[PDB]
Order: structure tokens, then C-alpha cells, then sequence
């Protein structure tokens, strides 16, 4: 109240002890645990545990990638964790030699049986996935645990280690030769109306605008033969009701002076990637644009 | 190192009962009206706004723009409510009638089917359910208001009968009718008029313009939507300003429906399932 | 517009004042000549150029 | 071995504004209240020879 | 590179008066537009000052406002400003300029200034064939208005005459927004205007034909049994003249596409949020504020 609390100097919330320091000084014991520095205290990257099972950590043990989850319609698995490498066999975006090599590192039956299931219901990939973040950790027993984090940057405990995030070169989009000085990362799903190959086209798009009405009006203008595919199926087959022929969600930002190349090895099968290192995450919600 | 805390007052006694009662609540969305310091308990929640004669859209459309607090601590004679801020993370208990899972997004809701009560106050709180439930419930209740004045025939009884229940993991649940006793509310009725002048609109003013455009067509895009309006088809101009003018009006009076915006994402929840860790967002 | 700067920064002498009404309605009619109401701990004190 | 025949830092040659003769071109006082003023004007005054 | 930094140090290059720097330091928690987020930004970029073509494009000018920075300032002293940037969701206050008034509980939206004359008398820093000018900070509905009715006199303009569309004009740039005067400056029919009305158009043939039966005959059904002061004023302006089949398992399709289109719609209008004031002042010039940017 009185005038030399607001004109003290505000209280350093590091430099002062921690509530066990303070606990223990009163009453003046000794433990076996050290104490007097916490870890993760000045932390603001939001993590999250999360359980997957061994055939969906491959191209994971390398921390940085995008674990979207999904769910299925039978009641046993209320979801799953699937990569964003994972995704590139429904990926149509996904060239037919790099997809003929990722489909032979998932043999194992989880990355299948997701596969089997992301094309079987009556809905679309929108309301059929859900973006986490960028997993930066992995135990790796058989059944393993990862550490999602929500929002925040991607580092390693004690600060020492920037993580990065990586992506695969058919998903990689950029639209402009004069890159901005900051830059935002947005995830398009957008879908070709094509009968059988209702297949979507998968893309990381990494541009310098943040408005929302000014990149749906310069995506509209970049997926036009996807557009008239979309209104083509739904002048022959009508009394069929489609939607969201394209789908956007802000992903997060980076600096774009450090957006660069790279190449993940996993059990020596390379795979050329576009790797942005002082990634963050700031989710968005699936908005959709036609 | 105090936080942004609201002091709600209350102006009633209060049994040791009373608080036992109040004090299982404490991780739990509470909507208020106005982001003030001192407040009473009739200001707290959604029985202020309930209406004898409105109802779900015109609570849902005085709801999204409450802050969103929780309940802190509770003590003698008070209780301290928390403003969240868009980036940290808060427990969220599960008060909604629908459980939740690992990742999804959270939004608010008006309770549908039914805590403290006093003579004339009842204290209530607001559903918190997932996106797609919530999205399913909008275009339940949208379709359900539409049954409204064709509901004397036999059919269309088995018909909201059947819109009358949803269904999401393990979770059997039916709503109310919006309509009671044969004739709207005056809420849905206005939501289902916006609807159905938006559609007559689109369907008279659309050719005109559309053949007005075409002259200037520079795309391989806009030929096959009149082509597709003209296979479907088969004065003054202030009136047309004023259709202009009543299809955005329609439009305007009609964007509590039309969208959520996501407030919760969960990150885990407690075993047992009675509440969770849910980062804000905006 | 007067030097408004200069008066709330100055020591200034004490006056025990005799004031019509409130002072917000005495300022809603012209009483003052030229006038300022700011509200909060307004930062046009906090500097000098 | 991979012997290592020492490490090299880089010392700067650490120029000073006063020590560098460009300085004689100048005339340098502190002022400690310089975002404070905004145009520093001087004025003359001739009568004719 | 370094990160964006929180405080853009804007330095007037020019001299200065003093009068001017008392319209400046009036100025302080006020927005202004950003094009280059570095730490020791010239004059030049700050403001709309950069932006005005010779056609003074409105629409062009709402397209490239949004796609600036909002900025806040502070610390008016000697040739500084201490320009602070937003944060997502934190809590500081703002100052409108424009005679806009202000309530409470409702959102905030930059917009490019009206009636943009003399008469006016905006004090708006006068020098060296530069004038700062800022962007008005107007609430929702003023907002949505100007939009709907830009967006009415983009596509009124159509295969139409150079007297009517004149006569348009003079009836639809009067503004009454709360007790007030706002008229649209300088309105033209431009390209970004036209791509915007290409998607509108497009929505409401997608409207038009994703509607079911009974979804477009609810109106007719409602204007036979109930009666209202709504419905004559709608049915007037819709033309004069036992459900056949029922399917809900379609009908539930049918409106989750609606949304959609409906959504697609009224994006083009409703912007961004970028403010929302949980209270203000009572003299309505300055305002406390949530979610700067």
C-alpha cells in the first residue's frame, strides 16, 4: 500500500530461492536430492507427454516433426499420433519415387492400419485430423513417449539446443523469390475433385503475409485448376454435397534467414528435407477457403 | 506476487455445507459479464441472462463476449476469480455433460439439459465440449428449428426424433426441442428467417449478376458456375439496393451460428476424467 | 493552446478553492476559458523537449 | 597424432573516437540530456566593413 | 538475424518546431502502421503517408492496411519514438483520433480515415510535403457497414449507366453510425475490388444451389400461418408468388456445406478482430485494451 512498495525494484522471480529452498532453510534439514536450482523453471515451451506405439516412431527419433493426430471412428482407438512423414503416401503432392521410398521404411502394422483408415469414412481429411506441434524428445522403448509442445520454441532442456523442425521436400511451398524478413508457416490441404483420386495435395506453405483475407485471395489464385475440379465434380455427379476444397491453419513462424536445406537419415535411407531451426508454434484451427 | 484475481462477494449467508458445496468447484469456466475488480453473485454466470421468452442462439450470442474466468480460491464471505490471458495454461475441470480426450479443441456452449441455489438464484455454468460435437449440435438444433411449422405430420415426428439425439464416444445424449408448443421462439425464428432469405436471395439475384459478370469473365471459372445456374433454373434499381442491402443485413444477424472460435486445447487430463490442462487461446 | 506542459511540473502555491458545483459540470459549461481533462497518470509530464 | 599447435584468438586494434586524428576535426561534448533537445540553433550578427 | 524486436526507435530526420512536437506528444498510445520492423526506422515509412497513389484507391488502400504492422507509441521526447510492438493477448491501453465513439464489450478494426478533407481539420504534422496520417481504429458494426456497402457499390456497378451509378453514389456514402456523419472517400471500382466480387459471386451461385427445399421454402411456409413487422418488411423484398420428401441424413450435409459457403461469404467482409476494449473512458478519447494485434 504504502510508497516504498511500488517504488522497491521488482523481485527477481529467478534469483529469488524456491519454495523448497524457502521450506527447508525455516525448519534447516538435509535431503539427497540437490535443490537449489530447478530445472525447466524458466521455460515457456508448453509441452505435453504423449504414448505411441513402435510402428509410428520411425523418422522420429530425430527431434522435429509434426505429430498430428487423427481419430477413428471405432471406439478401442479414440486416436492416433501420425507423422507428417507418414502422411505423405495420401499426400498426392508426394512424387511416386520419394513416396515408393517412405513407404519402404512404415512397414510395420500401426502405419498401415492408420493408412487403411485415413480413406475409409465419408469425411474428408480436415475433420478427420488435428495438428499438435513439433515432438522434440523420444524414449523409445517399444511402446514409446513423446513430448509434443504446443507453444513456445522447440529447444532441449537447459536451453543449449535450438531443435529444428524439419518437412519433406514435395510438401515445401513457397510463393514469392523476395522472402520477408519475418515470415509465417501456414499447413493447405487442398483436395483435387477427382473421382478415384480424391487423394489430397498436401503443402507447407511459408510466406511473409499473416493477414487472413489477403492469403486465402492469393490462394484461390494458385490452386484454380483444383477450383474448377472442385465445381467440374460438382456439376456432373450433383445431388453429392462436397466441401472445404481447400483448408488452411497457421502452423507457426520462423526468421527466414535460417530456412535452409538438410537430409534425414533413418536406418540409412536419406530424404532431402527443408529444415527451419528457430522455429514456434502458434496454433490456428482449421479454417477452410473455396 | 499476486495475480489478477476478481473478488466476488457474496450477499447471503452461508451454511459450512453451503461452502463444502462451493468448493468442489474450483477448476471451472465461469462467464462474466464485465471484466471488473468487486462483484457480486448476480452477476456471476449465465442465470442473469436466461430468458423466459428467448433462448440457445440468443445466449450463445451473449457469450461470446464474456470473460471467461476461473475460480481460484474460495474462502469466508468471498471468492477469487482468475482472468486467464491468452498463452498460459490452466486446469479446466470437466463440467460438460460430454467427456474429452488427448488434443482436442474446446469450446463453450449454453448448458442444454441440466451447483448452488438460493431463493431466486441458481447457480449455473456453461457446457465445455469439443469442436465437432459443437458443430453437430449447431446444425442439429439449425435443422430442428426448420421442422417447426411442418410438425403436424406424422413422419417428421420419427424424423427430429431421430435429429433429436447425437452420438460421440460412449455418449448416448439427446437435446431439447427448440420448439415448444407448436410455434418458434422468436430466437430460432429469426436464425432459420436468415437462413431461408439468404438461400431465396441466392437463388434470385445470383443469375443476374453472374450474366452481368460474364462479359468480363477472365477465368475458366466463372462460366462453369453460371453453367451450373442456369441448369439449376430449369425494375427499379433502389430495389436492387435494397436487396443488396437486406441479403448482408441477413447475413450480419446470422454470425453466432456461423462459426467457434477455439478458447481450450487440452494437453492432458486427469485419470478418472474430471478435469484437464487446457492452454488458453483467444 | 496553453502551455499545459508547465503547470502540472511546477511548484505551484496552495489555494483553498471555492468551486460552484462539481468540478466536471463547472467545466461543462465554459466556466474555464481554455481547458484539459486527462484522466489517468497521462505521460505529457514525463517529458521535456 | 593430430598434434594442435595452439589456438588463435583475434585482438582488435581498439580505436578510440579521441585517439584517431579524424577527431581534430571535431569538437566533443557529452551532454547528458540530449534526447531532450530537439534543434540546436546558433545565431550570427555582422555590421558591414 | 535478431528477432522481431518489441521497440522500433522512430527518429524524425527533419527539424522541428515546437508546436509540433506538442501535437506529438499529444499523440502517444495512438496505432500506427509499420512496413519494415527494424530498430532505427526513419519517418518515412511511418504512417499511410507512403501509400497515397493518385487514384487514392479505397478498396486498394483497406487491402494494403491489413497487410501492415499495427504499432503502438510511446515515449514521446527529442526526435524518439519509442514505438512498441503488439503481443498476442496481452493487456495496454490505446487513444482513438478519429471522432468515432466508443462503448463497451465491443471489438476494434483499423480501417483507412473518412471524409478525408480540410474541413475535417485534421492537425496532422505538417511537413516537408508529408503528413502523417493515421489509421482509424472504428468498432464492428461501422466496420462491417463500410464493407457491405463497398462491396454493394462493387457489384452494383455492373452493365449499368454513368448517371445511375452516380446516383448510387450520392445515396450510399452517407453514414449515421451512432448519432454521426461518416461519408466514403473517393470510392473507385478497382481490380482487387473486382476479384473480390468474383468470390462473392461464386459463394452465392454455391449458396444458391447447396440450398435444400425446404431450406429456401421456409419463408413461404412461415408468411402463410404467422405474421409480423419482419416479414412484411422482407417478404416486400422478395418476389410475390406437407413436405414432398424428407431426408435428414442428406439435410445434415446439406447445411454442413451451407456453413461453409456462408463462411466463405462473410469473410470478405467481417476482417479481423485486432482490439477489443473491456473498458474505457468517460470522455471516450482513450480506452483499455485486449489482444494488441
Amino acid at each position: 500500500m504504502d510508497a516504498r512498495a511500488v517504488a522497491k525494484r521488482p523481485r527477481d522471480p529467478a534469483d529469488e530461492d524456491n519454495e523448497l529452498v524457502t521450506a527447508l532453510k525455516a525448519k534447516r534439514e538435509v535431503n539427497t536430492i540437490s535443490v537449489r536450482y530447478l530445472y525447466h523453471a524458466d521455460h515457456q515451451a508448453l509441452t505435453a507427454r504423449f504414448f505411441v506405439p513402435e510402428g509410428l516412431v520411425e523418422f522420429e527419433a530425430q527431434p522435429g516433426a509434426l505429430l498430428i493426430r487423427m481419430e477413428t471412428g471405432c471406439d478401442s482407438p479414440r486416436h492416433l499420433y501420425i507423422s507428417l512423414y507418414l502422411l505423405g503416401i495420401r499426400a498426392s503432392n508426394v512424387s511416386a519415387s520419394t513416396r515408393c521410398l517412405l513407404e519402404s521404411v512404415y512397414t510395420a502394422s500401426a502405419a498401415r492400419a492408420a493408412l487403411q483408415w485415413l480413406d475409409l469414412g465419408p469425411h474428408l481429411l480436415h475433420r478427420r485430423l488435428e495438428t499438435l506441434g513439433c515432438v522434440k524428445t523420444v524414449s523409445l522403448g517399444i511402446t514409446s513417449l513423446l513430448t509434443c509442445v504446443m507453444r513456445g520454441y522447440l529447444y532441449n532442456t537447459l536451453k543449449t539446443e535450438v531443435f529444428a523442425l524439419m518437412i519433406p521436400k514435395d510438401m515445401y511451398l513457397t510463393w514469392e523469390e523476395t522472402r520477408g524478413r519475418l515470415q509465417y508457416v501456414y499447413l493447405i490441404i487442398v483436395y483435387d475433385y477427382d473421382g478415384p483420386e480424391t487423394r489430397p495435395g498436401i503443402y507447407v506453405l511459408t510466406s511473409s503475409i499473416a493477414h487472413w483475407q489477403t492469403l486465402v485471395d492469393v490462394a484461390r489464385g494458385k490452386f484454380a485448376r483444383e477450383r474448377c475440379s472442385f465445381v467440374n465434380r460438382r456439376i456432373t455427379r450433383p445431388r453429392q454435397i462436397p466441401l472445404c476444397t481447400g483448408v488452411i491453419q497457421k502452423l507457426g513462424w520462423c526468421l527466414a534467414d535460417d530456412i535452409h536445406t538438410s537430409f534425414l537419415v533413418h536406418k540409412e535411407l536419406k530424404l532431402s528435407v527443408v529444415r527451419l531451426d528457430n522455429f514456434s508454434v502458434e496454433l490456428g484451427d482449421f479454417r477452410e477457403f473455396v | 506476487a499476486m495475480e489478477a484475481n476478481i473478488f466476488c462477494t457474496f450477499d447471503h449467508k452461508l451454511s459450512i455445507a453451503d461452502v463444502g458445496k462451493l468448493t468442489k468447484l474450483v477448476a471451472a469456466v465461469v462467464p462474466i459479464p464485465q471484466r471488473l475488480h468487486l462483484i457480486k453473485h448476480y452477476q456471476l454466470g449465465l442465470h442473469q441472462f436466461v430468458d423466459h421468452t428467448r433462448g440457445y442462439v440468443r445466449l450463445r450470442g451473449l457469450l461470446r463476449n464474456m470473460t471467461l474466468t476461473l475460480m481460484r480460491r474460495v474462502e469466508g464471505n468471498q471468492i477469487l476469480l482468475h482472468v486467464p490471458t491468452h498463452g498460459l495454461l490452466y486446469t479446466v475441470l470437466n463440467t460438460g455433460p460430454v467427456t474429452w480426450e488427448k488434443g482436442d479443441a474446446l469450446c463453450v456452449l449454453p448448458p442444454l439439459f441440466h451447483l448452488l441455489t438460493l431463493g431466486q438464484w441458481e447457480l449455473v455454468l456453461p457446457w465445455i465440449v469439443p469442436m465437432p460435437l459443437a458443430l453437430e449440435i449447431n446444425q442439429r438444433l439449425l435443422i430442428m428449428g426448420l421442422f417447426s411449422l411442418d410438425r403436424s405430420y406424422e413422419e417428421v415426428k420419427a424424423a427430429v426424433q431421430q435429429l433429436q439425439t447425437i452420438t460421440f464416444r460412449d455418449a448416448t445424449f439427446t437435446i431439447p426441442d427448440p420448439v415448444i408448443d407448436q410455434h418458434l421462439l422468436i430466437d430460432m425464428k429469426t436464425a432459420c428467417l436468415s437462413m431461408s432469405m439468404v438461400a431465396n436471395l441466392a437463388s434470385e439475384l445470383t443469375m443476374t449478376y453472374v450474366r452481368k459478370l460474364a462479359l468480363e469473365d477472365s477465368s475458366m471459372l466463372l462460366v462453369k458456375c453460371q453453367e451450373l445456374l442456369m441448369r439449376l433454373d430449369r425494375v427499379s434499381p433502389d430495389d436492387e439496393i435494397a436487396r443488396l442491402s437486406a441479403l448482408f443485413v441477413m447475413l450480419r444477424q446470422l454470425d453466432d451460428l456461423i462459426r467457434e472460435q477455439v478458447v481450450f486445447t487440452v494437453c492432458d487430463v486427469s485419470p478418472d476424467n474430471k478435469s484437464a490442462t487446457c492452454i488458453f487461446k483467444g | 493552446m496553453e502551455n499545459w506542459s508547465a503547470l502540472e511540473l511546477l511548484p505551484k502555491v496552495g489555494i483553498p478553492t471555492d468551486f460552484l458545483t462539481h468540478v466536471k459540470t463547472s467545466a461543462g459549461e465554459e466556466m474555464f476559458e481554455a481547458l484539459r481533462i486527462y484522466y489517468g497518470d497521462d505521460p505529457e509530464r514525463y517529458n521535456i523537449h | 597424432f593430430e598434434a594442435i599447435f595452439g589456438t588463435f584468438c583475434n585482438r582488435l586494434e581498439w580505436v578510440y573516437f579521441l585517439t584517431s586524428g579524424l577527431a581534430a576535426a571535431a569538437h566533443a561534448i557529452k551532454f547528458h540530456d540530449l534526447n531532450k533537445l530537439t534543434t540546436g540553433k546558433m545565431l550570427f550578427h555582422v555590421q558591414v566593413p
